[PDB]
């Protein structure tokens, strides 16, 4: 077990810039290292061979570096379609290892979000189960924080939030919290509201709705 | 020839004579006022047409040579002094030699026979000559010939930068990589191998195999430099020990030079363990 | 050309079998080594196994050791993965890479076949609306969505009014309730003026249970 270690994690950076990312084996591997690249719900694609060599169809301003056990991808002049997650793989010894991954981020300006809630469809209820949603649309960046209060009393850990993405257009996140409750426990309360503290809102914003 | 007119007589090299003509220069210069006043015709700002009358002054002075007092100060007249002179000069510093060069600088016949003989009594091209020799004319090295290059001292061979062994053909590149394996065999692995790297050119098969157990990583560059008939006589193994990683790439030069041949000389079922997808060669068994 | 297509990928008891298949196609199969790489849902890459060019020589992770077994067939440009005694940790997408070389990088990989390891029975999913009755308050924008509760195994695909409707969407990426039912949910942000003269329906799509549903969303 060779220990492959990339810095940073997460990066957001603008287009046309000169984005550095860095790889460090525990031990030695001379030159058998390679970059690769992932964008979501789409299979890895090769970057880089032998810390150095440019893959065939890849595009020039990639450049890998490197030997011993320090190498560098490095994105010249990045593009819309480089904001993806890179991959650095040694080749050296079984087995063969990759890193955490670089999950490579667009940047902009702040985004308040756009917030809406949504009762339990009567046809949810007839079932049983009972669910109430909390849609925060676009804001920037990833960081917010829903928080369920019936009757104002804070409902912890009976709820699953979920996040898309960065957009392709806006460059911005998107959001889902989803408070699942019994049709009797639904029945039983008034006042249903999710509070939304986020960077972009000055205050926490707490859209609400009663039971009809 | 002629009298020189009444006050023209020049009693010190001044400024006034960039105004006298060249006959007047011819009669009114004393010849060996020039020499222990050399110093000072570089700032003087004298016409070629001037010049050749101040050249053929001091030929005069020393039919024999040129002290190296001249030749320190000699200025713009190097391009003027014919080759056949310099063929005789007793130059024997390394200031005169850069001084010289400079203005050189600003093929030249009289360039090459000048240097020719700062070695030629120097004895052997040492370390210091080659590095400031290349500093003005780096492919210097790359210019001499097979067996000029033989006097070359193996210590000097530490001067040479990668940047001279680029315009170096074979037939040189052969006289220069013993001496280089002799400079550098005080040396090993990850130290040996960046030194010893250019002149790979001159390499044959025997030493190639040394360096593979040695477990150098070698690029495809590199090996596309290794002589043809080097690279024939090596095993599959030996081959994908020398590029290690960078065999990957070895596909492209498929149908190149040094590999081409090397594959058909190989059998297919040899090849096929490389993983690369290369076609020619003995389907035997 | 080149294409690896991976199949046999589905749902497995724990401490199951499952055999896997990577379909070469526009390539000399016989002269290159390949491996399977395996992803966790949401975590990242990790090396499996791998196959020399001659079949003999064949390597394994210390994670699957001796429960998987790569095997490979020129004739049919085929290559297999067996996996016996399946965990809950097995569960991911496996890609079949092909290196450019044995000790080289892989340089293609496939779209990658999913395996899901549970005692969780196949579900196919309840489909629910979220009415934009209260969201058209926003002013000039609505947001409405459905909503797809108790589904197993994943995937499913969500598209509006059939795939004609696209702008402003957003199927969000699917949790997993105590249940052990993972559990989505698909919305749209349209103007507030559309309501009612504009008829929206979202298009379910579970192929793992054949269940597919056409819902309509509609405030009051
Ligand atoms: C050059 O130096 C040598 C060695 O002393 C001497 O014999 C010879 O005369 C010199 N030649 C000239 C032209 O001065
Ligand atoms: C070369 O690598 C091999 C492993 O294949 C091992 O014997 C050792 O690390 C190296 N040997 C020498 C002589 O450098």
């Amino acid at each position: 077990d060779i220990q492959m270690t990339q810095s940073p994690s997460s990066l957001s950076a603008s287009v046309g810039d000169r984005v550095t990312i860095t790889c460090r084996s525990s031990q030695g591997i001379g030159s058998w290292l390679a970059w690769y690249q992932q964008k979501p719900e789409k299979a890895p694609q090769s970057l880089i061979y032998a810390a150095s060599s440019l893959q065939s169809g890849v595009p020039s301003r990639f450049s890998g570096s490197g030997s011993g056990t320090d190498f560098t991808l490095t994105i010249s002049n990045l593009q819309p379609e480089d904001f993806a997650t890179y991959y650095c793989q040694q080749y050296n010894s079984y087995p063969l290892t990759f890193g955490g991954g670089t999950k490579v981020e667009i940047k902009r300006t702040v985004a308040a979000p756009s917030v809406f809630i949504f009762p339990p469809s009567d046809e949810q209820l007839k079932s049983g189960t009972a669910s109430v949603v909390c849609l925060l649309n676009n804001f920037y960046p990833r960081e917010a924080k829903v928080q369920w209060k019936v009757d104002n009393a804070l409902q912890s850990g009976n709820s699953q939030e979920s996040v898309t993405e960065q957009d392709s257009k806006d460059s911005t996140y998107s959001l889902s919290s989803t408070l699942t409750l019994s049709k009797a426990d639904y029945e039983k309360h008034k006042v249903y509201a999710c509070e939304v503290t986020h960077q972009g809102l000055s205050s926490p914003v707490t859209k609400s709705f009663n039971r009809g | 020839k002629t009298a020189c007119p009444s006050g023209k007589k020049a009693r010190e090299i001044d400024e006034s004579l960039i105004f006298y003509k060249k006959w007047e220069l011819e009669a009114c210069v004393d010849a060996a006022l020039l020499a222990t006043q050399m110093d000072r015709v570089n700032a003087i700002p004298f016409t070629y047409e001037q010049l050749d009358v101040l050249k053929h002054k001091l030929d005069e002075l020393y039919p024999q040579g040129y002290p190296e007092s001249v030749i320190q100060h000699l200025g713009y007249l190097f391009l003027k002094m014919s080759p056949e002179d310099i063929r005789k000069w007793n130059v024997t510093s390394l200031e005169t030699l850069k001084a010289l060069l400079e203005v050189n600088k600003g093929p030249l016949p009289q360039v090459a026979t000048l240097i020719d003989r700062f070695v030629k009594g120097r004895g052997q091209l040492d370390k210091d000559t080659l590095d400031t020799l290349t500093a003005f004319y780096p492919g210097y090295l790359c210019s001499l010939s097979p067996e000029e290059l033989s006097s070359v001292p193996p210590s000097s061979i530490w001067a040479v930068r990668p940047q001279d062994l680029d315009t170096c053909d074979p037939r040189q590149l052969d006289v220069l990589y013993p001496k280089a394996r002799l400079a550098f065999q005080n040396m090993n692995g990850s130290e040996y191998f960046v030194k010893i790297q250019s002149f790979l050119g001159g390499a044959p098969t025997e030493d190639l195999k040394a360096l593979s157990q040695q477990n150098v990583s070698m690029d495809l560059a590199t090996f596309m430099k290794l002589r043809t008939d080097a690279v024939l006589p090596l095993t599959v193994a030996e081959v994908q020990k020398l590029l290690g990683p960078h065999v990957e790439g070895l596909k492209a030069e498929e149908r190149h030079r040094p590999v081409r041949d090397w594959i058909l000389r190989q059998r297919q079922d040899d090849l096929d363990t490389l993983g690369l997808g290369l076609q020619g060669g003995i389907p035997n068994g | 050309e080149v294409q690896l297509l991976e199949s046999g990928g589905g749902l497995v008891q724990p401490g199951g079998s499952l055999r896997l298949s990577c379909a070469a196609s526009g390539l000399t199969f016989r002269s290159y080594a390949m491996t399977w790489v395996r992803q966790a849902p949401g975590k990242g890459l990790e090396w499996v196994s791998g196959i020399s060019v001659s079949g003999g020589i064949t390597y394994y992770a210390d994670s699957v050791k001796g429960r998987f077994t790569i095997s490979r067939d020129n004739s049919k440009n085929t290559l297999y993965l067996q996996m016996n005694s399946l965990r809950a940790e097995d569960t991911a997408v496996y890609y079949c890479a092909k290196r450019g070389a044995a000790v080289g990088s892989f340089d293609y990989w496939g779209q990658g076949t999913l395996v899901t390891v549970s005692s969780a029975s196949t579900k196919g999913p309840s489909v629910f609306p979220l009415a934009p009755s209260s969201k058209s308050t926003s002013g000039g924008t609505a947001a409405l969505g459905c909503l797809v509760k108790d589904y197993f195994p994943e995937p499913v695909t969500v598209s509006w009014n059939s795939g004609a409707l696209t702008s402003g969407v957003h199927t969000f990426p699917a949790v997993l309730q105590s249940s052990g039912l993972y559990s989505l949910s698909s919305v749209v942000t349209v103007p507030s003026s559309s309501l009612g003269t504009q008829t929206y329906i979202c298009n379910v799509n579970h192929k793992p249970s054949n269940t597919k549903v056409d819902k309509k969303v509609e405030p009051k």
